[PDB]
């Protein structure tokens, strides 16, 4: 244990229940702005992860249409919220800076 | 931010091409001259001077 | 002038593994991987795996993505390829010497350690579909592959190309067991031209040592007989007959070659009529219209094909094959002379001397030779086998033909076309 | 000589037109 | 520890000697068993008028049918009794003769090869019944939309000239070529100072030259008063042909400028620019990640089922351009990415394609050349076009001193702003007009 740790651990606890995105049900990579690089990523994801993305991704956009919010119960809690769309991404911009270094030459 | 254009290529392909802007920055300098008769330079021309 | 020329080296380590290597004096360097994985070892549940793995090559691997593979092979005019038989894969690499230590490099990644990415796998589907219609043109390789549907019943009867109803659903599960269970150092033989023994040595010693773990015995191939037809109104009717003939490597396999060269294999004069070859004048006598005729061998490690091709118009199919059929038969009831066995002798001998005159073609007969029988046999003793065959060997090659059950395969109009109890 | 006389052989390479 | 260069320095020496007649022998000795032996002669359709068009691919069929000595299939069962093979072609510069056979099959094959190029007797039959072969043929390759198109490329590009002539002729002339004529262009064109005797493999030279002056001795090689061809240089014409025919599936194009010659050292680094441009094939495993621009594009957007750029080498002219093959919706986008990348060489190459180029040529060269019959080919060609054979270390040495300034000179001189040669055959309604083609020629921003 570090105490600078812990006050990280603390700031970015506070900062993803002030972010708001889990009242609407949502995760972080749900929100990730969508470009060329994030578009290859999701279009290798699995069938299953890819249709719990649309399906969260419909529902957060039902409940603003209505200006309302989940229940206190069903919000994503912030020590069960594990990224999904690590790895795919990291290895498509890996890919792609392989790609430019090669073009320098 | 830009540092993917910093390699062998692309200064290759930049003195490829410098001698294709000058001459069109030679075309657009002259070009304004001309179309605004610009007194400070067309008095230095020859045969353009007897125009004033 | 030349140098003296140096003779191969060739060296079976203790892990199944073999290695073989000639140090010429060429300017390029070639090497190949030999592989008995061919499309036999296939079954019922996993059809066409062998025609896609030979499709992904070029794929991402465990230390080169698929992007490095492309541009570093073809950055130093390089060459990739992958051949495959019913038996043998044989991934094959040329370049110029200075670079065939990058090239190797890149061999053993794409033989040992590939990923088969599921979206990679995915999109290279389709192309099984362009790859098959490609080959499919030519009517010869619809015509062999039934042929060998309706010889055997299971292992050699699987086609190289993969079934249509199988197009996209290849999974990367059955990509990983197969090559995790066919590509390993028991079944494996390492060859190149233009290499020292030494790095090649020191690469399987590195490298190679870690694909232990033998398996899959498969099952042998039990001929069954049989007759496939297939009316398409082709411009032509295409036409293969033969029964079991013998096993590569015995001593009826030679009669079977002389028995090849004496019926006639193919022609050696542009344009030309064919005039020692007994199978075409016997057809040519009562047949005026145009057709091709040619004896076909198909010898495999365990069995082995021999018979007759033929092309003739829908009308004469059946004057054609019954021609062909009754030529086979006099030559079996013992008309047959000795300058006529010495002239196919003297044919065979040239085919093969011809044959290995190539690179390509050397290295295909080694890696063969390496992986049939573990060792190399020089030409000089395959010519003395060949002198060796007697005409009564030859004699009992045709009786052979003539008894055996037989295998026939058909394409085009068929409504002249016999059966085969009408033969 | 276009009757077949030995058996297939598939050819794939990376930047060669394949071959039967 | 030997290198690529101590290796080029390795290959044997081509022995070159001349008879009192003129003929040229040439041989490579190798270790080999087996060998390849054959005479390549300076005749072709250049050298045929309108009147006997089509004369030298008559003659080409009946050579193996029948001589004075050897009359019917007796030849045929000699050639096929010793397992060798027997082979020939013609095209519109070069004819040649050749066999394969063991080694020690040489002084047959040899004695063949002359009883072949002197005493052939024509048998009245035997024209007779060639002719409709050589009919029939002329309705089979009606078929193949890649000679078609090529064919046309020739009969617009050299228009009006030699040149423009197809190698087996027109229908008409096929029908009517008597027997003296074929003996006038026989007695006229085998001459001894335009044969090459050309080997390969397994033989001393001592042998072969031996060999000749027992059978070749014999050939006239005194021309007729004042008679000897001269080929007079070809006007190339910008011109399209288009042969719209929608009943065809897919579209054939190619497209091509006038090129130098044979022995025009800039040959050398137009074949290091088309190795930038590369070919393709639908078959191809490489796909997006492809070197050549055109060839990802192509694979990437399905934009043709293949292309290939060639350079086609004549007396003092030439084709050097592209040939590609794609659906009727498609042929706009090939042709602009195609002078896309032929105005980016001119006016941008870069060092790193150049040295690609340069080691795609060394491995052709290199990988070509290997075998007897290839080896064979090169010795008769290149004593025809060059007289001499050029060593492998010459080939190096020329690749090596081209960069990217001698491929930007080169390509400006040859592409940049010159007129094309079109042809096009099947639905190409799409096939753009000779106008926007001329016009995609030059960069307004250049």
């Amino acid at each position: 244990v570090s105490a600078s740790s812990r006050w990280l651990e603390g700031i970015r606890k506070w900062y993803y229940n002030a972010a708001g995105f889990n009242k609407l049900g949502l995760m972080r990579d749900d929100t990730i702005h969508e470009n060329d690089d994030v578009k290859e990523a999701i279009r290798r994801l699995p069938e299953n992860l890819y249709n719990d993305r649309v399906f969260r991704i419909k529902r957060a956009l039902d409940l603003s249409m209505r200006q309302q919010i989940l229940p206190k119960e069903q919000w994503t809690k912030y020590e069960e919220d594990k990224s999904y769309l690590e790895p795919y991404l990291k290895e498509v911009i890996r890919e792609r800076k392989e790609r430019e270094e090669w073009a320098k030459k | 931010m830009l540092t993917r254009f910093l390699g062998p290529r692309y200064r290759q392909l930049a003195r490829n091409w410098v001698p294709t802007a000058s001459l069109w920055g030679a075309v657009g300098a002259v070009g304004l001259v001309w179309a605004t008769d610009w007194r400070l330079i067309l008095d230095w021309v020859p045969y353009i001077n007897g125009k004033f | 002038v030349p140098p003296h020329p140096q003779d191969l080296e060739f060296t079976r380590l203790p892990n199944g593994l073999v290695i073989a290597s000639l140090e010429n004096y060429a300017p390029a360097s070639r090497i190949g991987l030999f592989i008995k994985a061919g499309s036999r070892y296939e079954n019922s549940n996993n059809l066409g795996t062998s025609h896609l793995l030979r499709l992904a090559s070029s794929l991402t691997t465990k230390g080169a993505s698929s992007f490095k593979i492309t541009r570093g092979i073809e950055a130093v005019g390089g060459k990739l390829s992958v051949t495959s038989t019913r038996e043998n894969m044989a991934y094959t690499v040329e370049c110029l010497r200075d670079d065939v230590d990058i090239l190797m490099e890149f061999l053993l990644n794409v033989t040992t350690a590939p990923e088969f990415r599921r979206w990679e796998v995915a999109a290279l589907q389709p192309q099984l579909r362009i790859d098959k219609a490609v080959a499919l043109q030519n009517p010869q390789a619809h015509v062999i592959e039934n042929l060998h549907a309706a010889a055997y019943r299971n292992a050699l009867a699987n086609s190289l190309y993969c079934p249509d109803y199988r197009i996209g659903k290849v999974t990367p599960v059955e990509l990983h067991d197969y090559v995790q269970n066919h590509f390993t150092s028991a079944r494996m033989a390492l060859i190149g031209l233009g290499v020292s023994h030494p790095v090649l040595k020191q690469v399987a010693e590195q490298f190679l040592n870690i694909r232990g773990g033998l398996g899959l015995s498969g099952a042998k191939a039990k001929y069954h007989g049989g007759e496939i037809r297939e009316q398409n109104g082709d411009s032509l009717v295409h036409a293969a007959l033969v029964a079991e003939s013998a096993a590569i490597g015995s001593a009826e396999a030679n009669a079977f070659s002389v028995l090849q060269h004496v019926l006639g294999a193919g022609p050696h004069v542009k344009r030309g009529s064919n005039a020692t070859s007994s199978l075409y004048q016997a057809v040519a006598k009562g047949v005026h219209q145009p057709f091709d005729v040619s004896a076909f061998n198909a010898s495999y490690s365990d069995s082995g094909l021999f018979g007759f091709y033929t092309i003739s118009q829908a009308a004469s199919a059946g004057d054609v094959i019954k021609a062909a059929y009754n030529q086979v038969k006099t030559i079996a009831q013992g008309n047959l002379s000795n300058p006529d066995v010495q002239a196919a002798k003297n044919k065979l001998k040239a085919g093969y001397l011809m044959s290995v005159e190539s690179s390509e073609g050397f290295l295909d007969e080694v890696g063969s030779q390496a992986l049939a029988a573990g060792s190399y046999t020089p030409p000089s003793t395959v010519l003395q086998q060949i002198d060796a065959v007697a005409d009564a060997d030859v004699i009992n090659a045709a009786k052979k033909f003539v008894s055996g059950r037989k295998s026939m395969a058909a394409s085009g109009n068929l409504g002249h076309t016999p059966f085969i109890d009408e033969l | 000589g276009q009757a077949a006389g030995r058996p297939l052989v598939a050819s794939v390479s990376l930047n060669v037109p394949a071959s039967v | 520890t030997a290198t690529y260069a101590q290796a080029l320095q390795s290959v044997p020496e081509t022995q070159v000697s001349q008879l009192d007649n003129g003929l040229r022998v040439a041989s490579e000795q190798s270790s080999q068993p087996t060998c390849t032996v054959g005479v390549w002669i300076d005749a072709g359709s250049r050298y045929e008028s309108e009147k006997n068009n089509g004369a030298g691919y008559f003659v080409e069929h009946l050579a193996f049918k029948g001589t004075k000595n050897r009359p019917g299939n007796a030849l045929e069962k000699e050639v096929e009794s010793m397992g060798a093979h027997l082979n020939a072609y013609s095209t519109r510069e070069h004819t040649a003769y050749y066999i394969k056979a063991l080694s020690k099959d040489l002084p047959k094959a040899v004695e063949l090869l002359a009883d072949i190029v002197q005493n052939c007797s024509l048998e009245d039959s035997q024209i007779e019944k060639e002719r409709d072969v050589i009919l029939q043929e002329l309705q089979e390759n009606d078929t193949s939309m890649r000679d078609v198109v090529f064919n046309y490329l020739h009969a617009t590009a050299f228009q009006g000239t030699p040149l423009a002539q197809s190698v087996e002729g027109p229908s008409e002339n096929v029908r009517k070529l008597s027997r003296a004529d074929l003996t006038e262009y026989l007695s006229r064109h085998y001459k001894a100072p335009r044969m090459v005797l050309a080997a390969a493999g397994g033989l001393e030279h001592r042998q072969l030259l031996d060999l000749a002056q027992k059978h070749f001795s014999g050939l006239s090689g005194t021309y007729d008063e004042d008679a000897v061809p001269t080929l007079s240089p070809c006007r190339f014409t910008g011109s399209q042909i288009c042969h719209r025919e929608d009943g065809l599936p897919l579209a054939h194009v190619a497209i091509a400028v006038e090129g130098p010659g044979w022995a025009h050292p800039d040959n050398v680094a137009l074949q290091v620019a088309n190795a930038i441009i590369g070919h393709y094939d639908c078959t191809y495993g490489g796909g997006a990640h492809l070197s050549s621009p055109l060839a990802s594009i192509a694979a990437t957007n399905k934009l043709c089922q293949s292309f290939q750029t060639f350079n086609i080498c004549y007396a003092d002219t030439g084709l050097l351009g592209a040939h590609f093959v794609c659906d009727h919706m498609s042929i706009d986008d090939m042709m602009f990415v195609l002078q896309g990348q032929w105005m980016r060489l001119c006016t941008s190459a870069t060092e790193s394609e150049v040295l690609r180029g340069k080691n795609l040529l060394r491995n052709a060269l290199v990988s070509h050349l290997d075998g007897t019959t290839p080896v064979c080919e090169d010795i008769g060609r290149s004593l025809l076009t060059y007289g001499r054979r050029i060593p492998l270390a010459e080939w190096e040495s020329r690749i090596a001193e081209v960069d990217a300034r001698v491929v930007r000179e080169v390509c400006s001189k040859y592409f940049y702003d010159q007129c094309p040669a079109v042809a096009g055959f099947g639905p190409i309604e799409q096939l753009p007009d000779y106008n926007r083609i001329r016009s995609g020629m030059f960069w307004l921003r250049f």
